[PDB]
Parts: structure tokens; C-alpha cells; sequence
């Protein structure tokens, strides 16, 4: 496994909505990634703990040139529905599917570009939300440890899957390296730039000189 | 305004004016299918409550009206939303959610409501925006001895999520004794089955549910109804149908860098700024048309009747419109008095170092002058 | 804290201290007069082209009659307040071509005809160390129309029927009566404020002005190149104080800033729902029937109406503290431009 | 056992904060202020302290207001022995009489009544079913709930924005006072004042 | 309560007036105290023949 | 009632707020009125313009 652990800087900021927004000041309060909070390091060699714990929102980031990084297998335990998303990267097959049991067809098809994409290291940053049985993607990638600076997220996927989930792990089919880290429920003050992207944040849970810029 | 016949010499504010809107567009998607509710109303069987269909229904048109045509129910609950107004506005996508239950079961089903079916079958959220409809069942569900084909779950270890599905059946595990699949005196089954009779009362009868459900827009429309949209105009104040966002105003190619998935555009007083057009993609930003203050400028009632008029904050070139003189000024414009060279003490003040007076030109006249 | 430095007078009953040399000062004093002169629209500001609002409001009291006329009551107090402070003076006077005031300089407060303002150099610091917004109609309701990227907040004060209008004397003729009571109370002293005015030289009229606080007048006239000297020096001190540090006019920023975030309030406060299903009377009307959309529409209007008459109230208040602190600097200009004071440290 | 106002006024988030200049620093203020005044005159108010001895000080008081200076030094002993039986005279009347102190007394009064109003508001109903919140969120489902939570919300905004503007107006007063106040300081205190019964 | 704070978090910002309306109060009695006492730059002493 | 009542104690409240503040304005006036009773008509007036 190799848990490595490090700093997570001032990262995942996303879009809280899909309205246009200039040269404003706006607070929305939402599942967040918290600024300076640790993110831990994966080692996984193939020659792995089957458990990681959702906990309302997770935020994922990868480092790697190619598609080892494959899908994710969300869902709880082995006992009712339980089977999720198989992405995989060449054209197409971004099914999702909810089929009964079978680890270690049935309810959606999603088709055309794959969610990753892209060729000068690149960081492919990801945020999976489940609130009130909707699931949402949020997917960006950027050229550039987590660099510091501030680059906003774009939501891509909605979705009425309605499971309960509380179990993950990704699909590696040897070296790789991914970031995890963990959403709460934070308020923000997102600052719009004339062109309406996210250009910088402030977290107003983390320092009182925060609490008294919010 | 003043309530009264005699009128004193001086400025008063009376009722501002507005442009009026001469025409009327609307705007509606690309899609002409229809939305087939033939396969979610009459059916053989429905659903059972702990494993409710959902039927996802998008990219149509949906006429309302006919729903009444399809089953008879008494009423058509709603929340969030008239009954009368569904053919108006249009929605991103349609959900239903047909199952049976009992007849004390029909008032649970409501946001913020808990009880037995509520907290362990079917949970609706507080901000539920939709519709709900109930309707007797008792020659379609009921059988002489006993109908036993829908169940229901009663014990459970927590509570539920809204728009949660529960499938899998363990055993209940009530005390400290390990169950292990066994039914023994601790454990129980999570699922009986109901028990329908035609001699039951009125209170215990068999009740159709089916729930439709909506999304407030946040996306681009797919399901809307049968309004038929108009070819765009611009630079013309007239009134707006953006895909069930009504408004009033004028219209203008805007340069605002939209990004791909946004399509609104909000204010600081949240109101709608800019709208990118359905049909065509483009971005259109939305402005209120021309309005502002009228100012009465008179002398006394008794002295005359002439009355000259200021304009607020007008430049107006852009009045559709009242004398034959037009004086500008840096509170607006002046209409039915005239510009002297001369200067004299100030008798109605105007603004911005203009005054006005009631003086004779050689034969009475309204003057305004520094 | 610190009360200040430690002192001690060496008091005894036969021993008495007395100066052998003076020293002359300017100091400054500012004073507001006038604060911002709105105008609110209830209908527009309320409902906004709405029949059914409209008609739902007609069922409420004279409510709006009556904030109206608080505003305009307001409107024409600033008028009035300025007009007793600056004109106190029947007649525009004017300084001789020839500028020999008896030594004294007097360059940086007299006007220049170079400038098209026809304003001295230390009233051009004044008006650039305020960021003045909102001066009256600068928009003239046809800028809004060319949409900048960057929208400002002006813009949506206008659309929502918050108007601010223009004041009834123009920064010109303030100038020119200051420029009037300057050139006053140089060729003449405190005459000019009984009767007509009376001529008399510089030197002459300071020395009065010495005999009114128990010195006599040939300290002057011993002694004139040295306080002309002195006034030239605090005359340019003054200047240096006011080019240097932007934060000596806080009390007219205060002015600008209050009525700027009350009308950014006022904005904002019509994002809320007031315990309503929505902020819009659009989608209120589109989405529900008649008998509902009256009941979220009253809601509407009563959070407003309660929003509006706040602001109202917070106007009013903040006029009465304006109105004092000008009665204050026209007893000021009456008792101290057109005299000499007796009163210790007026 | 007796559950004062304070303890019930301050557990409902009405606080009181501390001035700023503690009674130690007024009494060091007023008492640099007589020490200037007795051996200086009106000579600390303008540039530094001038030292002079009260006799001639007081004799320049009598030249203010249009008496010779002779009629002091002839009769020093009488102005003095007056001036120390007022001094004793209005000390006796702050000892005996109560009522002269009405109007520090009545802006407490006025400030702890506003406060005992604004806490007793909290047991009206508005039209509500009860006047504690935790009785209507355990007695009722949430749409109903709501409803009364709201009444209690319109009314209780209102009673505090009731209380809000009355501590504006009250304090508006009270500036006028003080400016009032500090130009008697400067103008008499400071120096000799030619105003009639300032 | 956090079904009345709900509730008052979208009622509106009458609640941010209030408090500058206070804060501004608290100023202006701190600074009538400092206008009205604080007018001598030295703390003199007398001496101590009385 | 319960409509009418609420309005009529909004439009009673706007009623005394007004009456105060216009009574804080006419008790400036009275104390600016006595000031010159006192200052001009029980002795001569050295201020200019007063
Ligand atoms: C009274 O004070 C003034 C300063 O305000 C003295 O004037 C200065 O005198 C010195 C003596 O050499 C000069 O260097 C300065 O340039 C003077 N300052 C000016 C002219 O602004 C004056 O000498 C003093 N009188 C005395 C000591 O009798
Ligand atoms: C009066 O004040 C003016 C300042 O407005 C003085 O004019 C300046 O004199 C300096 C010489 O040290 C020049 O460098 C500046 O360019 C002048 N500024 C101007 C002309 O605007 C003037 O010298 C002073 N004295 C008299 C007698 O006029
Ligand atoms: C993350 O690691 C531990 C938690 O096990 C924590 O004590 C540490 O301070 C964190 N490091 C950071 C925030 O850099
Ligand atoms: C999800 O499942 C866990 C364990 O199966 C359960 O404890 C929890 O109540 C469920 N619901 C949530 C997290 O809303
Ligand atoms: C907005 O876009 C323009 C277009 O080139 C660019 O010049 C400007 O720098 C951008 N602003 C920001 C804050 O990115
Ligand atoms: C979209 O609308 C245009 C305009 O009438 C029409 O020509 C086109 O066929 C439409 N697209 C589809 C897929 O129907
Ligand atoms: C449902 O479909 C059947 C057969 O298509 C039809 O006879 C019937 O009228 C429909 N409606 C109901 C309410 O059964
Ligand atoms: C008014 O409109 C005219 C015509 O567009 C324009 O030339 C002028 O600058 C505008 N403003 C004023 C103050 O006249």
C-alpha cells in the first residue's frame, strides 16, 4: 500500500452551479475539499486494503501519463446491488452499471468521449458527490507534490443511480501513484473574475483571519 | 397626485413612464417526440413499494391534459407547482414512480413527514417540487382470498435515504442472540406480505400511487410542452419566453465568454442577466428598456396654466413622445420651456444650477435659465 | 494606554512665566455639510412591471405616499443645507490684478484662470483625495445600454429604480463663493459681513486683529517679514499634509461610503425569499396558480415593504446628524470667515 | 436561589461591553485639567502652562468682567471665605438632597428598562402555540412547525429592530449632549466666557 | 435551533444592519467620552503647598 | 384579525418613529431659541452674525 502523507494546498475548488457570474464575490456553502488538509499517497505494486471509506464525497487526483487508472467500483459490502462505474479509455464504454454481487447491461449506457483525456506532467483532478440520490462528476485537468495556485473544476455527469455508498477503490488493471481526499460540508467565498472563472477562495473555517475576510 | 385643485407654484414628482413592449416572442427546444405515459398507468401489475419502478422520461413533449383520461383518480396533489400550470413552463426531465399501498399510507407520502412507509420504504425530501396521484384500485389489486403478491418492509436498522432502494432481505437482528438465517424466537422476517379482502373498509382498500417529480431547469430542457416558439427580434423592447423564464425587455448580442455547460446569467439582485438561446447557440444579454421620472414644473393655479415638464435622467433623443421646445440639462431635459441667455434669482428649482420662472417674453411664457 | 506626558507647573505665589516669542499656525478643520440626495420608486422596486403585484399593493395603506415625501423632505434639506452654509455673502467679490497683500502669499488659496474649474491648488487636493461615486446622472440612462464585462453596481441601482438626483448648486458656484468670501475677508476683514465693504491695507487690518487678543500692534508692525515668513510656511506645511496623507478627509468619505453600501443593501435585499418558494415574481406567476402566487407575492411585498421602510428610517437619522453637523459649520463660517472669535478653542 | 435581570438579560445574547477609559483615567483626566486650571489660568488651553499665583489670576478674572483690580486685593479674605462657604454650601446639598442627579440616573434607567423590555418580549406567543421553540419542534411534524417558527421569527425581528431604532434615537440625544457638554469644557472650563448664562 | 436558523439565514440581512447599527453606537459613546474629557495634551500635577 | 392587526401596528409604529424624530428636530430648535433668549435679550451679543 505505502501510505505516504503529505499537503493538499489550496485545491478543489469547483463550480457550485451552472449560472454565469462576473466580477462578483459569491459565498456558497457546499461539499468542499478543506484548504491545507492532508491528502494521502498510494503505492500500489503488483507482483491493497479492499476497503476505502467514502465519507460524503471524495476528491481524486492523479499524476499518471497513461489509463492505469481505470473506473471506480462504488457501492457497500457484498449484500444488495453494489456494482458501479467500469470507464475505460480508447474511444466509448463510460457504462455504468448497478449488477448484483460478482467481485473479486442492466441499468445505463454513457456514450462518445471517456472522462480522462488528455496527452508537461499532467494532474487530472475529479470530484464525486451522492446527495439526495443524485450523483454528480466533477472532472478538470491541468498542466503543470500538489502545485500552489487556484484552478477550477467543471461539472460534466449527473446522474439517478439512488445507491448507498460507502466503499471504494480504484481499478489498476506495476506502479501508480493517486491522491484521496476527503469532502465536508464547508462555506467558501468564491471570487469571479471578469471573465466569470474562479481566480481565488477563502475557506472560513480555517484561521479567524479567514473568518473575518467571509 | 396632490389631492387637491389649487396646485402651488413649484416642482412635483408625478407618475413615472415607462416603454411600453410592442411585440411578443417565445422561445422553445428542438424536439417533437411525444412522452409515453401509455406504459406507466394501466399496467398488469405494479410495482411493490419496497421495490418501486422508476421510470425516467425525457426528450418529449408531454401533454398534460390527458392525464385524467388515463385513470380515475379523485384528486391531483402537487407541490411546489399548480396543477394547472404544467403545460406552461417546461422542466429538464420527468420522473415516475408507480407502486401500491394501503389506505393509511396515502398521507405519508408528503415532504417532511415520518411514520412507518415514510422512514423504511420511501422517503420524500423536504424540497420536493412535484406531483402526486392516488386513485382506488379496488377491481384491479384485490382478490376474494386474499391478495398476496406486494409486501413491505417494517424493521430496519436506520433510517432512509430520499429516493433509496432496498432490495436485499436479511433477517432482523432484534436482540443480543446471533440470528445466522435462523427465524427463531429473537429474529423475524424483515418482509410479511399484505392481506387485501373486498370486505375490507374504505380506510384498509387498495390505493394506485404513481409520483412524478421534476428538476427546476439547471440544465438544457428536453421535456417541454406544446407551445409553439417564434423567430427572434432584436433591439426592441418586447416580452420573453426562455424556455418557461418569462420577463420584459430588450434583447442584444452580448460578448460575454459563456462557458460550455452554463446558460443563465445572474445579477447581483439575482435577477436573469444574460440567456444563451435554445435553438441557436448564442448568447443574448437582457436589459430593462427605457423609463424614469416625470417632474411637474407650474406656477399657481390661479396665476396660469402652463405647465413645462423635466424628464429625469433622460437624454432624450430616445423619448417616443409635450411642446415644441426641448432644452437639455444635466438632470435630464426640459419640455415646454425655453432657454434664456439672461440670469435672475432662483424661483422653481430644477437642478444643476438651472431654474426656471413664469415671466413675460414681450406674451406670458415658462423660462428656465441659470 | 498612555493619558500623555508626565508635567508638573513649578507654581509659587510670587513667580509668573511670560513668552518672549510667538509662533503662527494653520491647522485644519473639516466639516461635512451635505450628504447624497435619493430618489426611490416603490413600484419598480417592489413588484417591477407587475399588474398583479401592483394591484396586491394597491390593497396596502398610503405607505409609500408617505416614504416619498420623507425622501423628498430629505431631497430638499441638502439644498437648504448647503445654501445656508456657503451663500452668506449678497455680493461676488472679486481680488485686484495686483496680489502685494502686505508680504503674505496667498497664491494657493485664490483661484487660477488657467483652470476651467476655476479652483485654487489646496480645493483641487480636496476634490482628488475623494473617490467621489455617485455624483447625480453621469450615466444619462444610455450607458447601461453599452454592456461592459465588468458590471458595476450603478448600473444596478438604476434598474431597480433607486435614482440618485443631482444637487441644485454645482460645484462652480461653490467655488465661487468661496473665491467670493476669500477675496472678502482679505481686502476688507469683518466689514464685508455688517454693511457694504470697507477697503484697508493687509498690514493694517492684522494689526486690528492682534489688538483682539490683548497684544499690541506694534509687534506687528516690528515684526511683519517674520510672520509673514511663518504664515508662508504653514501655508506650504499644510500643502506638503495634504499631498502626502490621503487619510486627514476621513469625515467626507464617510459621507460617500454610508450612502453607498445603504443603496447596496437595499439591492441586495431583493435576492431574499422573505419564507417564500422564490425570489422572482416571474417564476412565481409562470409556476403557480392565482389563489398561491397571492399569498408568495404578499410575502414578497411584505419583507420589501419592511426592507424599504429601514432604509427610510437609516435616511432619516442620518440626515438629522448631517443637518446638526451643518448648522454647526455655517455658525462656524458665520463667527469666525466674516470675524474674530473669542470663544477658546472654537 | 433569585435569578436576577443581568443573568437573565445575559443569557439570551444581550451583552453589555466595558467602556473604554476606566473611572481612573476620567479622574486622572479632571484632575490634570484643575491642576492646569488653578496654576495656569486660561494659559493651558492655548500653549504651554504659564505659571501664576491665584491671587493675580483671580484679579484678572475680575478685569474680564469689567471690575477693577483694586476691589480683589482690598478685599481678598471676603471672596475668599465666600468662596470656600459656597464650596461647603454645595457640598452639604450634594450630601442631603437625591434628586438632583435625575439625569445620569434616568439614562440608566432608561437603558436597563429597554433591555428588561426586550427580554420580556421573548414570552409573547404572536400567534404561535407556544412561546418556546423546543415544545413547537417536539410537538408538531415540520410543516406546521415552520409556520409557527416563523410567526415567532416575524415577531421577535421586529421587537429587536423596535429596540434598534429607539437605541439610534436615544443616541443621537445623547451626542448633542455630549457636544454640548465639550464646549462648556472648552469654552469655561479653559477660559473666561462673555456669554450670558452659558 | 437549526430549523429556526434555517429559517432565518433565508428570511434576509436585517441582521448584519443591526450589528453595525451597534458597532457604530459603541464608537460614537467611546468617542464622546474621548471629545469630552480628553482635551489637555499634558497630565499636570499640583503642586504639593496647597 | 390577525391581518388587520398587524397592519395597524405597523402603521402606528411608523406614526410615533416619525413623532420622535420630528420632536428630536423641534427640540433643537427650542434649545437654539433659548440660547438667544439668553444671549441677546438678557445682555448684548459679541458673536457675529448670531
Ligand atoms: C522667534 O521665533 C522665530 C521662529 O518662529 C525665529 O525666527 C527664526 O530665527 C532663526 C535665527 O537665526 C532663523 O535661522 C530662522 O530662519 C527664523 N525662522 C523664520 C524666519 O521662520 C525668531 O528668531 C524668534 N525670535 C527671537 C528668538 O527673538
Ligand atoms: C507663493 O507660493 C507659490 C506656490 O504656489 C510659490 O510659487 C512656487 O515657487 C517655487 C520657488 O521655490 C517654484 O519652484 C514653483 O514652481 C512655484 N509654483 C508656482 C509658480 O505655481 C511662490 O514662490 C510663493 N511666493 C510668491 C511671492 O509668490
Ligand atoms: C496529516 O497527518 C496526520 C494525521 O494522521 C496529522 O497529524 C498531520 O498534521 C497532517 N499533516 C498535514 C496537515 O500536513
Ligand atoms: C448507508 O449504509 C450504512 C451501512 O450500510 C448505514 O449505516 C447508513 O445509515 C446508510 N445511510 C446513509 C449514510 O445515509
Ligand atoms: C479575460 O479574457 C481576456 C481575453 O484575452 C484576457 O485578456 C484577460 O486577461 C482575461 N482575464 C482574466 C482575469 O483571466
Ligand atoms: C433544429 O431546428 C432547425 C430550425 O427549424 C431545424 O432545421 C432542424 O431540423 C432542427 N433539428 C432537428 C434535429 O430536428
Ligand atoms: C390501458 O390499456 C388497455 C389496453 O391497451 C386499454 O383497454 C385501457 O383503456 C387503458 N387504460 C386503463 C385505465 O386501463
Ligand atoms: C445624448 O444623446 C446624443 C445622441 O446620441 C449624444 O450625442 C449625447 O452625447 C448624449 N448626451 C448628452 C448629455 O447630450
Amino acid at each position: 500500500r505505502t501510505q505516504s502523507y503529505t499537503n493538499s494546498f489550496t485545491r478543489g475548488v469547483y463550480y457550485p452551479d451552472k449560472v454565469f457570474r462576473s466580477s462578483v464575490l459569491h459565498s456558497t456553502q457546499d461539499l468542499f475539499l478543506p484548504f491545507f488538509s492532508n491528502v494521502t499517497w498510494f503505492h500500489a505494486i503488483h507482483v491493497d486494503n479492499p476497503a476505502l471509506p467514502f465519507n460524503d464525497g471524495v476528491y481524486f487526483a492523479s499524476t499518471e501519463k497513461s489509463n492505469i487508472i481505470r473506473g471506480w467500483i462504488f457501492g457497500t459490502t457484498l449484500d444488495s446491488k453494489t456494482q458501479s462505474l467500469l470507464i475505460v479509455n480508447n474511444a466509448t464504454n463510460v457504462v455504468i452499471k448497478v449488477c448484483e454481487f460478482q467481485f473479486c447491461n442492466c441499468t445505463f449506457e454513457y456514450v462518445s468521449q471517456p472522462f480522462l483525456m488528455d496527452l508537461f506532467k499532467n494532474l487530472r483532478e475529479f470530484v464525486f458527490k451522492n446527495i439526495d440520490g443524485y450523483f454528480k462528476i466533477y472532472s478538470k485537468h491541468t498542466p503543470i507534490d500538489l502545485p500552489q495556485g487556484f484552478s477550477a473544476l467543471e461539472p460534466l455527469v449527473d446522474l439517478p443511480i439512488g445507491i448507498n455508498i460507502t466503499r471504494f477503490q480504484t481499478l489498476l488493471a506495476g506502479a501508480a501513484a493517486y491522491y484521496v481526499g476527503y469532502l465536508q460540508p464547508r462555506t467558501f467565498l468564491l471570487k469571479y473574475n471578469e471573465n466569470g472563472t474562479i481566480t481565488d477562495a477563502v475557506d472560513c473555517a480555517l484561521d479567524p483571519l479567514s473568518e473575518t475576510k467571509c | 397626485t396632490l389631492k387637491s385643485f389649487t396646485v402651488e407654484k413649484g416642482i412635483y414628482q408625478t407618475s413615472n413612464f415607462r416603454v411600453q413592449p410592442t411585440e411578443s416572442i417565445v422561445r422553445f427546444p428542438n424536439i417533437t417526440n411525444l412522452c409515453p405515459f401509455h406504459e406507466v398507468f394501466n399496467a398488469t401489475t405494479f410495482a411493490s413499494v419496497y421495490a418501486w419502478n422508476r421510470k425516467r422520461i425525457s426528450n418529449c413533449v408531454a401533454d398534460y391534459s390527458v392525464i385524467y383520461n388515463f385513470a380515475p383518480f379523485f384528486a391531483f396533489k402537487c407541490y411546489g407547482v399548480s396543477p394547472t400550470k404544467l403545460n406552461d413552463l417546461c422542466f429538464t426531465n420527468v420522473y415516475a414512480d408507480s407502486f401500491v399501498i394501503r389506505g393509511n399510507e396515502v398521507s405519508q407520502i408528503a415532504p417532511g413527514q415520518t411514520g412507518n412507509i415514510a422512514d423504511y420504504n420511501y422517503k420524500l425530501p423536504d424540497d420536493f417540487t412535484g406531483c402526486v396521484i392516488a386513485w382506488n384500485s379496488n377491481k384491479l389489486d384485490s382478490k376474494p382470498s386474499g391478495n398476496y403478491n406486494y409486501l413491505y418492509r417494517l424493521f430496519r436498522k436506520s433510517k432512509l435515504k430520499p429516493f433509496e432502494r432496498d432490495i436485499s432481505t436479511e433477517i432482523y437482528q432484534a436482540g443480543n442472540r446471533p440470528c445466522n438465517g435462523v427465524a427463531g424466537p429473537n429474529c423475524y422476517s424483515p418482509l410479511q406480505s399484505y392481506g387485501f379482502r373486498p370486505t375490507y373498509g374504505v380506510g384498509h382498500q387498495p390505493y394506485r400511487v404513481v409520483v412524478l417529480s421534476f428538476e427546476l431547469l439547471h440544465a438544457p430542457a428536453t421535456v417541454c410542452g406544446p407551445k409553439k416558439s417564434t423567430n427572434l427580434v432584436k433591439n426592441k423592447c418586447v416580452n420573453f419566453n426562455f424556455n418557461g423564464l418569462t420577463g420584459t425587455g430588450v434583447l442584444t448580442e452580448s460578448n460575454k465568454k459563456f462557458l460550455p455547460f452554463q446558460q443563465f446569467g445572474r445579477d447581483i439582485a439575482d435577477t436573469t442577466d444574460a440567456v444563451r438561446d435554445p435553438q441557436t447557440l448564442e448568447i443574448l444579454d437582457i436589459t430593462p428598456c427605457s423609463f424614469g421620472g416625470v417632474s411637474v414644473i407650474t406656477p399657481g393655479t390661479n396665476t396660469s396654466n402652463q405647465v413645462a415638464v423635466l424628464y429625469q435622467g433622460v437624454n432624450c433623443t430616445e423619448v417616443p413622445v409635450t411642446g415644441s421646445n426641448v432644452f437639455q440639462t444635466r438632470a435630464g431635459c426640459l419640455i415646454g420651456a425655453e432657454y434664456v441667455n439672461n440670469s435672475y434669482e432662483c424661483d422653481i428649482p430644477i437642478g444643476a444650477g438651472i431654474c426656471a420662472s413664469y415671466q413675460t417674453q414681450t406674451s406670458q411664457s415658462i423660462i428656465a435659465y441659470t | 494606554m498612555s493619558l500623555g506626558a508626565e508635567n508638573s507647573v513649578a507654581y509659587s505665589n510670587n513667580s509668573i512665566a511670560i513668552p518672549t516669542n510667538f509662533t503662527i499656525s494653520v491647522t485644519t478643520e473639516i466639516l461635512p455639510v451635505s450628504m447624497t440626495k435619493t430618489s426611490v420608486d416603490c413600484t419598480m422596486y417592489i413588484c417591477g412591471d407587475s399588474t398583479e403585484c401592483s394591484n396586491l399593493l394597491l390593497q396596502y395603506g398610503s405607505f409609500c405616499t408617505q416614504l416619498k415625501r420623507a425622501l423628498t423632505g430629505i431631497a430638499v434639506e441638502q439644498d437648504k443645507n448647503t445654501q445656508e452654509v456657503f451663500a452668506q455673502v449678497k455680493q461676488i467679490y472679486k481680488t485686484p490684478p495686483i496680489k502685494y497683500f502686505g508680504g503674505f502669499n496667498f497664491s494657493q488659496i485664490l483661484p487660477d484662470p488657467s483652470k476651467p474649474s476655476k479652483r485654487s491648488f489646496i480645493e483641487d487636493l480636496l476634490f482628488n483625495k475623494v473617490t467621489l461615486a455617485d455624483a447625480g446622472f453621469i450615466k444619462q440612462y444610455g450607458d447601461c445600454l453599452g454592456d461592459i464585462a465588468a458590471r458595476d453596481l450603478i448600473c444596478a441601482q438604476k434598474f431597480n429604480g433607486l435614482t440618485v438626483l443631482p444637487p441644485l448648486l454645482t460645484d462652480e458656484m461653490i467655488a465661487q463663493y468661496t473665491s467670493a468670501l476669500l477675496a472678502g475677508t482679505i481686502t476688507s476683514g469683518w466689514t464685508f459681513g455688517a454693511g457694504a465693504a470697507l477697503q484697508i491695507p493687509f498690514a493694517m487690518q492684522m494689526a486690528y486683529r492682534f489688538n483682539g487678543i490683548g497684544v499690541t500692534q506694534n509687534v506687528l508692525y516690528e515684526n511683519q517679514k517674520l510672520i509673514a515668513n511663518q504664515f508662508n510656511s504653514a501655508i506650504g506645511k499644510i500643502q506638503d499634509s495634504l499631498s502626502s496623507t490621503a487619510s486627514a478627509l476621513g469625515k467626507l468619505q464617510d459621507v460617500v461610503n454610508h450612502n453607498a453600501q445603504a443603496l447596496n443593501t437595499l439591492v441586495k435585499q431583493l435576492s431574499s425569499k422573505f419564507g417564500a418558494i422564490s425570489s422572482v415574481l416571474n417564476d412565481i406567476l409562470s409556476r403557480l396558480d392565482k389563489v398561491e402566487a397571492e399569498v408568495q407575492i404578499d410575502r414578497l411585498i411584505t419583507g420589501r415593504l419592511q426592507s424599504l421602510q429601514t432604509y427610510v428610517t437609516q435616511q432619516l437619522i442620518r440626515a438629522a446628524e448631517i443637518r446638526a453637523s451643518a448648522n454647526l459649520a455655517a455658525t462656524k463660517m458665520s463667527e469666525c470667515v466674516l470675524g474674530q472669535s473669542k470663544r477658546v478653542d472654537f
